[PDB]
């Protein structure tokens, strides 16, 4: 039954129980239900007036974190001659390149969210002068549209596409993403493929892709290289979950699926999640006085 | 606004803008169809719909297809207009198309 | 403080205090008597 | 069939049309992929001038 | 009187007397699409007894060394019956399903089969950067076996798929596992052909055992779609 | 009818026709009507509560977008050799150069609009030592009146015109151009000549042309030289539109008239704006399974 | 304003300009089976918009020596899309049908088409004493054709067979006809592959002419299932 | 009850049987400029019937290669009657405009003509930085001919030139087109020898075709101007 | 937030839902019964 529940819950006192007919610490797990055994039940108890929070295990508290997404470092300089990022990059956007954001959001299997972008910007001098206070531009280009192919280019105009011009100098940029999913929730997992014929990508469905980040440096090449790391966090909000998982155990493999390999050796290895103990009487870190 | 159906070679300017029908000797014989892809390059992109529509990334909504007939006030015929919903191939024979 | 024209702009919502655990850990429609559940 | 007259021309031009319904819906602004310029239009530079 | 249970869907029926109190996922009932959630504005068929009706799948042999099974939902069902020809002649589906696990054995066997309807169970390959491809996930009625159900065969773990909608089959205790399974997707129809709403796993966690004189021991999976609506009348793609 | 529109239209459930005398999916394109044809008379239809918004295809929402009108690099040293932009420009403001506005713009006959101008400027050392926080003034310039030419001009003193004075490490100078047409609406086309004589430019109503941007440093030459890129944006606001138009097809050629030439095959070319396919039978993107 | 029509069934659309004042079979409208006339106890599939849809069969050519075409129904129907899945599938099946047949040429052609539904026509054969065979009966989707339309292959009489549901397609007067029948059997379902409640028979009671350049001149059907349902659900028999 | 008209305007007339339901742009009447519009404060001439009246043009011959022709307004009157009379004499003009496009054939003709009224039709010119000159846009009564109807003669396109208000002549149809425009303008008057508010364009969509002797097809246009106002009384410049 | 004195200056004004369609998609004055035009 659905309530507010604001504080953990009371103990009631208990006294000694003796009844026929009553067993309220059998259980039967066979039917998929968690025991509903309580401890005024099993245990003699207290009186308890519980007045312990339970805001911060909420799934928007749990979830409206800035993480990291994405990490680009670039050369900012004269790239006459060079084979990489020539003063821009995009980025196709995604929140799976990064464990800690990747694992959390795994936890569930539909997300509905605004995404916070902050977009921090730092700058190097390439191996000193003092750093420039450069001007960027971050481009939100939609999944599979055309995006800027130099620096220089005349899709940067941007006449509908939403940018952003933000310095070094200032405080990181920021601006509100929408839910933008075709759906009514982003499907963190996917079991199907995006194409009406056989060779599409499993597991991705390209409806819960934002969309492309396009970033350059807006000022000509300076005389000296720089190179440019920018960072982009997201923050989800506004955020309703659905269908809890069980957490990714073994290591990330790849950004586009859920392949897994395991570490060599316990822990968190394919045959064994738990690192071993001698035998299932030996006690860890038993107190020995 | 008008679908550009005749984007062929051979096709030039505003022969593109209309679909030439001939008498057949064949029953139930396909005379067009019509890729519903406003977003690649089709007969759907250079009308009013197409190109507004290509300003944003999502859409909905049903759609209507007007065909004015422009034979003599002679001519006479039937025709059939199928929509397919995706999933298989384009029907190439009318017993397929009509379902 | 939110002074945008899109509500999606707004600050988090961290006031969603309802929950219902028994979606997950009672998804049967015979509740159990706190009594053998067989 | 299309079935004419020997004085009728044999063959005949339909022109197809679409519209949209007012269920419609647009969302997620772009810019165009119909409108693309490499150089500055002529007499752009004029405008300096 | 949870341990007996009879099952009416259309012709079918099913009775079993070693129940243990029928799972509903996440308290919810299967339902027709309501017409404030509702996207397709064609008329759709509702079939009803032609296709929400229990289809039994093929039995597959529990054994010592068995890793598990899984199907996938609607893909096991896309060639059976009604169901079937209306998947193969609509773009678009919608349905619940009552999947019910049947498992018998004698009073000196033992073992424990974790039954677990998992939403969306988007599989990872093993020591590979390939994702997996169309005919490892598309087993139609067959199904196909866990690699490695120890982690789900997606890198989590078998011992936190107890958050999924599940029953156990305790041979000491039932011989049958209910889950009642709503429709659960991000979108209110899909296209069947391409996408799982649901996977069904079976998994060994305390293996078969006996030291009576052995039988083979099935384990037969039966599957009642249920409220099925289909939109986008076409020719059948096959 | 004029209605309030907030959301897509609801379809109603239909059923079974065979009605003499009525055929909705019959029209007549020749009266220049669109078709009527309901859904609910094509087709057996449900019923669908839509709740799809409409607001972000409202012309304030598809024009309110800042674009760049402007880009002009100029020098920023000691011009005393010089033959080019000596530490100022002079720029006749149109919304014709960048394509991607103009042919927004271009969709309607008619624009009532306030202009938001954003003035963005960056700085290269040209070819290192440090980018300098020069000041630059922005003057607003009426259409033909007398603009300066020397960065060191009394001109520059301002005394009834509008400058900004703004920096490049602050924020982007913004200020807003009312709508100032002597007219009620600006001419996007013009179907005529400016003059009484006949040597007068066609299509160009100078009613319709904002003024001169007059932009200078402020700053004295440094002793090195620098480049200096100033980027004009413009946003359109509180705005009227009035008949729409066929959207533009072919390349633009210039600013100042609607001249087209195509591009050399299709897409976008005079015979063939749609590019081809094998047959009108054939699709172009079959799945085949 | 009986010349125009429209006809909106599931998916489907039929518009004619020239239509002259569809015949509904004996007064008659096709409705489902009511509950004090039914017979079998299981509950019905009623596909609806997925079968009570326009089916357009293969258009025949009219030609100057042609005798005439026939198509017996559920059979012509029992391969196409749902409806013929349906049948498949189901021991029983009833309903109405919605006949259009369409036949269009120029203002200086001339013909008249008989376009007549025919309940029960047991077809006899000409010059022997036996009876027609199972192909001889039973083809289909493509029909048929009259050996004697004059005696309507039955030894009865074409002058005659006005009293049953008929339209005329005069090529003067109309391009189309329509036909709406009504169940019509002496059980309320039947077997739909073994029993044919109705044949739409097409006569060139005046045959085409012009002394215009020639074209192809087709009759096309299509043929509308009404109130569709189906009984005693089991494999498809194929 | 729309196929037939009959138009009055002044002392002209027009009567056609094969009209099919005027188009009024914008669902715009014409109307004299009201008092809290105005900016010229001398009293206007309003000469009523002695300009407000139809006007034909010199028709064109529809032929095999023809890309189509315009008009300019009121370019196209500027010389024609009172109304070119009063246009001569004063600085400032108002009006709005009916006009009447006709094209008839034969029964056995088909052709497809786009009639639409372009508001600020600016022309381009093809394969050239120059702009069009004063001879290339002010053809007067004789109007000019599309270079490359398929783009308008402006980068633009025919295609989705149907969102300007338009009527067809389609020869199997109708043989009459009827456009009602009002003032379309960003300033209440306008200076009547530099700028044209609108242009007539009537471009063939569908060629002429037929298999009859042949015979000259005509284009011919009326154009009544509507609710004519003239300011700021001079010479005439001639 | 607006503290100018000249209303230009505002922001951008995004609540003009009116529309009418019909003066582009039927300007006939005749309504044309949804029955043919004709």
């Amino acid at each position: 039954i659905e309530s507010i529940i604001k504080t953990a819950t009371d103990t009631v006192k208990s006294e000694i129980n003796a009844e026929l007919g009553v067993v309220p610490s059998l259980n039967a797990v066979e039917t998929g239900a968690t025991s509903n055994t309580e401890p005024e039940e099993a245990i003699q108890t207290r009186t308890v007036i519980n007045q312990h929070g339970v805001s911060e295990t909420l799934v928007e508290n749990f979830l409206s974190r800035a993480a990291l997404v994405s990490k680009r470092s670039f050369e900012y300089k004269d790239h006459t001659s060079s084979t990489a990022d020539k003063n821009f990059f995009k980025w196709t956007i995604n929140t799976r390149s990064f464990v800690q954001l990747r694992r959390k959001l795994e936890l569930f299997t539909y997300l509905r969210f605004d995404a916070e972008i902050t977009i921090l910007t730092t700058v190097a001098v390439n191996g000193y002068v003092g750093l420039p206070d450069l001007t960027l531009q971050a481009m939100f280009v939609p999944t599979g549209a055309l995006t800027p192919e130099k620096q220089d280019s005349f899709h940067w105009q941007s006449g509908s596409n939403a940018s952003v011009f933000f310095k070094i100098s200032d405080p990181p940029a920021r601006i509100t993403i929408p839910f933008m999913c075709i759906n009514s929730a982003y499907s963190v997992f996917y079991d199907g493929f995006a194409g009406f014929e056989k060779n599409g990508l499993y597991g991705i469905n390209p409806a819960d892709t934002i969309g492309n980040l396009c970033v350059r440096i807006v000022n000509e090449h300076q005389p000296v290289g720089f190179t440019v790391t920018v960072r982009v966090y997201m923050k989800p909000k506004h955020i309703k979950a659905w269908a809890p998982r069980p957490p990714r155990t073994l290591p990330y493999m790849s950004i586009a699926n859920a392949n897994y390999k395991g570490k060599e050796r316990a822990p968190n290895a394919l045959s064994a999640i738990i690192g071993n103990r001698d035998s299932v009487k030996t006690m860890p870190h038993n107190i020995v006085n | 606004s008008m679908m550009e159906i005749n984007n062929t070679e051979s096709a030039v300017g505003m022969e593109r803008l209309k679909v030439d029908i001939s008498a057949l000797t064949d029953v139930d014989q396909l005379l067009f169809n019509i890729p519903l892809d406003i977003q690649l390059d089709g007969p759907l992109r250079n009308t009013l719909v197409g190109n507004i529509s290509r300003y944003y990334t999502h859409w909905s909504g049903s759609l209507e297809m007007t065909f004015m007939f422009c034979g003599s006030f002679m001519a006479a015929g039937k025709l059939i207009l199928c929509y397919t919903p995706p999933g298989g191939s384009c029907p190439t024979t009318r017993e397929t198309a009509m379902l | 403080i939110n002074f945008y024209k899109d509500s999606y702009a707004a600050s988090a919502s961290k006031q969603d205090f309802s929950q219902d655990p028994s979606k997950f850990t009672e998804p049967v429609v015979e509740g159990l008597k706190a009594a053998p559940v067989l | 069939n299309l079935i004419v007259p020997s004085e009728s021309s044999d063959t005949c031009s339909l022109i197809g049309f679409i519209a949209a319904k007012d269920d419609f819906s647009l969302r997620l602004m772009r810019d165009s992929p119909d409108i693309g310029q490499l150089d500055h239009l002529h007499a752009a530079e004029a405008a300096y001038q | 009187s949870d341990r007996v249970l009879q099952l009416k869907l259309g012709n079918s029926a099913i009775v079993t007397q070693e129940a243990a109190n029928y799972c509903c996922a996440y308290g919810e009932w299967p339902n027709y699409l309501p017409d404030h959630e509702a996207v397709a504005i064609d008329k759709p068929t509702q079939p009803e007894t032609a296709t929400d009706r229990f289809y039994t799948l093929k039995s597959v042999k529990w054994e010592t060394g068995s890793t598990g099974w899984w199907w996938k939902l609607p893909d096991a069902l896309n060639n059976i019956g009604m169901f079937g020809q209306n998947v193969q002649h609509h773009y678009l589906y919608r349905s619940g399903f009552l999947i019910h696990v049947q498992c018998n054995a004698t009073k000196f066997h033992q073992g424990a089969l974790l039954v677990v309807a998992i939403p969306e169970h988007q599989r990872g390959a093993h020591n590979t950067n390939t994702s997996p491809g169309f005919d490892d996930i598309m087993k139609g009625e067959e199904g196909g076996t866990f690699n490695h159900p120890y982690v789900l065969d997606d890198g989590t773990s078998l011992a936190c798929a107890t958050i999924f909608p599940h029953q156990w089959i305790n041979l000491r205790t039932n011989n049958s596992a209910t889950i009642v399974l709503p429709w659960m997707n991000a979108a209110p129809m899909d296209f069947p052909l391409r996408h799982n709403q649901w996977t069904l796993a079976i998994i060994p966690v305390v293996p078969l055992g006996t030291r009576t004189t052995s039988s083979m021991v099935p384990i037969t999976v039966s599957i009642a779609p249920m409220c099925c609506e289909f939109n986008g009348l076409r020719h059948a793609i096959t």
